[PDB]
RNA sequence: UGUCGGCUCGUCGCAUCCUGGGGCUGAAGAAGGUCCCAAGGGUUGGGCUGUUCGCCCAUUAAAGCGGCACGCGAGCUGGGUUCAGAACGUCGUGAGACAGUUCGGUCUCUAUCCGCCACGGGCGCAGGAGGCUUGAGGGGGGCUCUUCCUAGUACGAGAGGACCGGAAGGGACGCACCUCUGGUUUCCCAGCUGUCCCUCCAGGGGCAUAAGCUGGGUAGCCAUGUGCGGAAGGGAUAACCGCUGAAAGCAUCUAAGCGGGAAGCCCGCCCCAAGAUGAGGCCUCCCACGGCGUCAAGCCGGUAAGGACCCGGGAAGACUACCCGGUGGAUGGGCCGGGGGUGUAAGCGCCGCGAGGCGUUGAGCCGACCGGUCCCAAUCGUCCGAGGUCU
RNA sequence: UAGCGAAAUUCCUUGUCGGGUAAGUUCCGACCUGCACGAAAAGCGUAACGACCGGAGCGCUGUCUCGGCGAGGGACCCGG
């Protein structure tokens, strides 16, 4: 179970052979195993990836008691990849060879508070023949005097968006170790600049 | 949600540009005022423009000037006192200090704009 | 992107100068149609003495279309009219010598004789 | 009047529990350099001044 | 990390460089590789540049022509690699951009309205084959 | 206790319309008939009519039935239905009258509680703190067709024509994205008309909307555009098929026991989730009393690790919350470079009586994007925050 | 009686036939078993006229497939 962390740069689009291909440029720069989880003393198998420097100035915290008890570099933001174990040092995009498949993590976009017409797709009611206080409304909610309540669950209008969202099996096009770029194709969630886990899939 | 754009502004379309223009009239004239956080913060860069464009030369850059401010007396002392004074200094011609006191009967916060120096 | 309502144009001698589409005959409630996909459609003005005739319910093939199609290869194409011709239950053209362009889409459709007597396909 | 109206007068404690959050707070303020007054942060204030 | 930006630029390579200068209002053909079959046409597309819309890279910019009556237009990606040539075939004086208003009045009307930039046309002829000179001697 | 129909939003039943599984068949095959299992998901677009219903056109895997005040008017509509007007037929001497027709006819800005969608404040989690997880419980999703190979094989006189297994492409739907396609982009640029103005020409400003109009448009936001999903796979099981097997020498799938067996059940996949008060767990950091309370849990001003306030801001956002930054700094503004948009600015020279044209010139201008530079501004500072119950 | 007639009069009724349409309980032509037209509560017809009511076609479009973006006045936050 390879996994990686890193941030989503911005996208454009490249040609194989003779036929273009949409792409979105992760970042998987350099990666410090910072932890490792074993059921010896924690119960479950996994890694603490740390990723992105940080100067000495913000972990004044007593973290930098954690780096220190793996003598790594400070860095900015670490979480965790699951039933991982590596070999005792660094990640790179050489984990993931072209033609490989992954999911990606990512914070989708903030939509705050959304219309139901867009939160949940809905179709509100007519542009015209009359009402026109309920254009973007969601209708009715419920039945009469049984159930007489709603359930749990109903689509009603929310904040949408800036949840975590993954999205699968796509597949790594290129990866160019020189700088530490993860090629896929395109749909990746988070805005540019955002951070973002990636990992093997599942096809099986 | 919208303004994953840029910029900010209440009032419309030409009453806003219009703010902007009086505003900064008023601070070519005054150097020193006194108005609302937002805006000060605004007018800010707006006058900015003005004045490295009258740090440049040309009528061009003039007429230009002369476009938001309308004083032909008011842009010599832009080219001939003012742009004069800035050479040889990147931007940063307005400084814009926090009022510690608040309007009374709308408890608006105001601020202080300058011609800096 | 043609759907029911839409007025094709008629590219070839069936005898009919035009005809509105009636089902976009893709999956069980396909929204529209491009250029390769087939449809019913009736014929809503026709030559005198043609192979078909107004009120003729057709099946038909889109070749040309407003909408541009994207090629595979990042590249586009539109025409300035949406075009059909009129077909075969057997999925042959009914009428002989088709004329204005096509799509090279009709290609990996499979209607060879189309591309065949087509005066020029793009 | 029309439409919504309340079923029953608010119980004077379920009241006073919605004004929970009501009460203000103090204004931040602070000791000046200049003056031995209190100002807001980042605030030029009188009986003070400023530098630039 | 700073130059999110020149990240990208980096994936950029696929990028061209033979291709000609050639602005809105002033016809064209370009050669496409083409797959009749299987094997490798090499179609020409002779039209106006009704607009080119700049984007660094994938740039792209789009023809109009009329093959047998009806009007067409294609888009390509500046930098396909399936644009064999692309040669000038004439250039004409633009005033404005995006052009899509020859669309509705294509014919004589279309003429005298994007006549000929004999200012450009000359440092076509001359610069070419001036700087031609220096390469034959 | 507002009544039909439509609209929006649904949700439940299953007596199952489709897809899944199975026995029988007057089942060769293909196709079908009929019964049994099986809600997971699916169940199109238009003509006619107020319609429900139904007939019809064109498709489909299919175009299921029904409950929820014949769901749903503090959600909508108001064609019909039930006011006042008017008319036809029609009954009545008449006034009037008709589950007979016909044209018209006022549907109420503010949600108190429950419920629901989101988001906070408080306290708690018997040391204080920063970071990182576990997953009890829960939620989302669960559709399908077509062509190709196997094979023109089995089967069948032929016409037809498979299981099984394998590949390719499509419809609708869902999450996400801006590269491309394509929209908007309210002042980014340009052109144009009336007018009034600066300043006479030139140049330019206001107004013509809350852009005067027109042509065009980055970032953002977005669908017509892009990517991805539905599985796979493990377990248990329905109808059913079968092993071993007695009562009951035989026989029997059952009574002891075992295997096979569905789009279904449990898991697996994506999201939430320790207020899971049954408050979990791991890494690291801080650490005694300093003063009244003898006895007991408390009380007080100072503290630590740390946090907060404030300020500069943000693809975060109603507010708050979340996040980054705060001079040890590139956080916003400015300037500079690029990207991009518009499409040769002004001024001068030249040609033309003139409107104009040509050179300078891809000039000038230039929001949002990518990046640089301390000029501007995030100064200075304050407040809170263990001293860790008992067995 | 004339004239008119499934009608602002037709229950059966979406009567039957024809036109229009891909498909027409509406519309329009026609027939006449007129439930229950009919001759100044006038019968039939009629150029023009009508913010009257019905049917159809062209043109054009956010009415719609099906929504998206954007602007201002609210709604949100602070002071009265
Ligand atoms: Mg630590
Ligand atoms: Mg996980
Ligand atoms: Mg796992
Ligand atoms: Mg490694
Ligand atoms: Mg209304
Ligand atoms: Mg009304
Ligand atoms: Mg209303
Ligand atoms: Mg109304
Ligand atoms: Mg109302
Ligand atoms: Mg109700
Ligand atoms: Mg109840
Ligand atoms: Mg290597
Ligand atoms: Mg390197
Ligand atoms: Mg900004
Ligand atoms: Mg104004
Ligand atoms: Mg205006
Ligand atoms: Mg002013
Ligand atoms: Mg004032
Ligand atoms: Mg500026
Ligand atoms: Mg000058
Ligand atoms: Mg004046
Ligand atoms: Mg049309
Ligand atoms: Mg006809
Ligand atoms: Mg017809
Ligand atoms: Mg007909
Ligand atoms: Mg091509
Ligand atoms: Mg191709
Ligand atoms: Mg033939
Ligand atoms: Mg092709
Ligand atoms: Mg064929
Ligand atoms: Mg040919
Ligand atoms: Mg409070
Ligand atoms: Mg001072
Ligand atoms: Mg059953
Ligand atoms: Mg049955
Ligand atoms: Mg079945
Ligand atoms: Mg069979
Ligand atoms: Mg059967
Ligand atoms: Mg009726
Ligand atoms: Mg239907
Ligand atoms: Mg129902
Ligand atoms: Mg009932
Ligand atoms: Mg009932
Ligand atoms: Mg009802
Ligand atoms: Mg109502
Ligand atoms: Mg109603
Ligand atoms: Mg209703
Ligand atoms: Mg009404
Ligand atoms: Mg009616
Ligand atoms: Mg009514
Ligand atoms: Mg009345
Ligand atoms: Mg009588
Ligand atoms: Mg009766
Ligand atoms: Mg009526
Ligand atoms: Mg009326
Ligand atoms: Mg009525
Ligand atoms: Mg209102
Ligand atoms: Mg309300
Ligand atoms: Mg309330
Ligand atoms: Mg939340
Ligand atoms: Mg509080
Ligand atoms: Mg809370
Ligand atoms: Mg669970
Ligand atoms: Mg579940
Ligand atoms: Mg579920
Ligand atoms: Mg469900
Ligand atoms: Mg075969
Ligand atoms: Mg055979
Ligand atoms: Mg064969
Ligand atoms: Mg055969
Ligand atoms: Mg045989
Ligand atoms: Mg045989
Ligand atoms: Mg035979
Ligand atoms: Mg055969
Ligand atoms: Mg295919
Ligand atoms: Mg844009
Ligand atoms: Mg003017
Ligand atoms: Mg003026
Ligand atoms: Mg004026
Ligand atoms: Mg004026
Ligand atoms: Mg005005
Ligand atoms: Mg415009
Ligand atoms: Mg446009
Ligand atoms: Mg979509
Ligand atoms: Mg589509
Ligand atoms: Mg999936
Ligand atoms: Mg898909
Ligand atoms: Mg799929
Ligand atoms: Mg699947
Ligand atoms: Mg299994
Ligand atoms: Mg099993
Ligand atoms: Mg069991
Ligand atoms: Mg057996
Ligand atoms: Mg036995
Ligand atoms: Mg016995
Ligand atoms: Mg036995
Ligand atoms: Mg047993
Ligand atoms: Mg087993
Ligand atoms: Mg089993
Ligand atoms: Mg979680
Ligand atoms: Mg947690
Ligand atoms: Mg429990
Ligand atoms: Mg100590
Ligand atoms: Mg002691
Ligand atoms: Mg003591
Ligand atoms: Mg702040
Ligand atoms: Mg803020
Ligand atoms: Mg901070
Ligand atoms: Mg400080
Ligand atoms: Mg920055
Ligand atoms: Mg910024
Ligand atoms: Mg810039
Ligand atoms: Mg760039
Ligand atoms: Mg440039
Ligand atoms: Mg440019
Ligand atoms: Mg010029
Ligand atoms: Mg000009
Ligand atoms: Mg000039
Ligand atoms: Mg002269
Ligand atoms: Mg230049
Ligand atoms: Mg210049
Ligand atoms: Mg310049
Ligand atoms: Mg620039
Ligand atoms: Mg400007
Ligand atoms: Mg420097
Ligand atoms: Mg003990
Ligand atoms: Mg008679
Ligand atoms: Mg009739
Ligand atoms: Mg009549
Ligand atoms: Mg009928
Ligand atoms: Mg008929
Ligand atoms: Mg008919
Ligand atoms: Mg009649
Ligand atoms: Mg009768
Ligand atoms: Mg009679
Ligand atoms: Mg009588
Ligand atoms: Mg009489
Ligand atoms: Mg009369
Ligand atoms: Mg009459
Ligand atoms: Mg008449
Ligand atoms: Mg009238
Ligand atoms: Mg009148
Ligand atoms: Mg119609
Ligand atoms: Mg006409
Ligand atoms: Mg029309
Ligand atoms: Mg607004
Ligand atoms: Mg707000
Ligand atoms: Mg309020």
């Amino acid at each position: 179970m390879k996994g990686i962390l890193g941030v989503k740069v911005g996208m454009t689009r490249i040609f194989r052979d003779d036929r273009a291909v949409p792409v979105t440029v992760i970042l998987a720069g350099p990666c410090p195993v910072v932890q490792r989880r074993t059921p010896e003393k924690d119960g479950y198998t996994a890694v603490q990836l740390g990723f992105l420097p940080q100067n000495p100035k913000r972990v004044n915290r007593p973290l930098k008691g954690h780096f220190a008890k793996a003598g790594v570099e400070p860095v900015r933001i670490l979480r965790e990849i699951r039933d991982f174990n590596p070999e005792g040092d660094t990640v790179t995009v050489e984990i993931f060879k072209p033609g490989e498949r992954v999911d990606v993590t990512g914070t989708s976009k903030g939509r705050g508070f959304a219309g139901v017409m867009k939160r949940w797709n809905f179709a509100g009611g007519p542009d015209s023949h009359g009402a026109h206080k309920i254009h973007r409304h969601p209708g009715s909610i419920g039945n009469r005097k049984t159930p007489g309540r709603v359930y749990k669950g109903k689509k009603m209008a929310g904040h949408y968006g800036a949840e975590r969202v993954t999205v699968m099996n796509l597949e790594v096009v290129d990866v160019i170790p020189e700088e530490n770029l993860l090629l896929v194709k395109g749909a990746v969630p988070g805005p540019n600049g955002g951070l973002v886990i990636v990992r093997e899939t599942k096809k099986a | 949600r919208h303004l994953k754009s840029g910029r900010k502004l209440n009032r419309h379309s030409s009453h806003r540009l219009a703010l902007y223009r009086n505003q900064a009239k008023s601070l070519l004239t005054h150097g020193r005022i006194t108005t609302t956080v937002p805006k000060a913060k605004e007018l800010r860069g707006f006058v900015d423009h003005l004045i490295h464009l009258a740090k440049r030369g040309d009528l061009h850059a003039r007429r230009l000037v002369l476009r938001d401010l309308q004083d032909v007396k008011l842009v010599r002392k832009l080219f001939d006192e003012i742009a004069p004074r800035y050479r040889d200094r990147q931007g940063g011609y307005t400084r814009v200090l926090k009022l510690a006191e608040r309007r009374r009967g709308d408890g608006a916060p105001l601020a202080l704009v300058e011609l800096v120096e | 992107m043609i759907q029911p309502q839409t007025y094709l144009e008629v590219a070839d001698n069936t005898g009919a100068r035009k005809i509105m589409c009636i089902r976009v005959l893709k999956g069980s409630n396909a929204k529209y149609a491009t250029v390769g996909d087939v449809i019913v459609a009736s014929v809503k003005e026709a030559i005198p003495r043609g192979a078909v005739k107004e009120g003729d319910v057709v099946k038909a093939v889109v070749v040309r279309t407003k909408k541009e199609v994207k090629r595979p290869d990042g590249s586009a194409i539109r025409f300035d009219d949406n075009a059909a011709v009129i077909i075969n239950n057997q999925l042959e053209p009914r009428g002989t010598r088709v004329f204005g362009p096509v799509a090279r889409e009709l290609r990996e459709k499979g209607f060879m004789k189309i591309v065949s007597l087509a005066p020029e396909v793009l | 009047a029309k439409h919504p109206v309340p079923k029953k007068k608010t119980s004077k404690a379920r009241r006073d529990a919605r004004r929970s959050h009501h009460a203000l707070t103090p204004p931040i303020l602070v000791p000046c350099p200049e003056c031995k007054a209190m100002k807001p942060p980042h605030t030029v204030c009188p009986e003070c001044g400023y530098y630039a | 990390m700073n130059r999110g930006a020149l990240i990208k630029l980096v994936e950029s390579r696929y990028v061209r460089t033979d291709l000609p200068e050639f602005r809105p209002g002033d016809t064209v053909r370009v050669s496409y590789k083409v797959k009749e079959g299987n094997r490798t046409r090499i179609q020409d597309f002779e039209g106006i540049v009704i607009r080119i819309r700049r984007n660094g890279f994938n740039t792209t910019f789009t023809v109009r022509k009329v093959s047998y009556g009806v009007g067409v237009e294609r888009i390509f990606p500046l930098h396909s690699p399936l644009i064999q040539k692309i040669d000038i075939v004439q250039r004409g004086r633009a005033r404005r951009a995006k052009l899509y208003f020859i669309r509705n009045l294509s014919d004589r009307e279309i003429r005298r309205k994007l006549r000929a930039d004999r200012k450009r046309i000359d440092k076509d002829r001359a610069a070419e084959r001036a700087a031609k000179e220096e390469v034959q001697k």
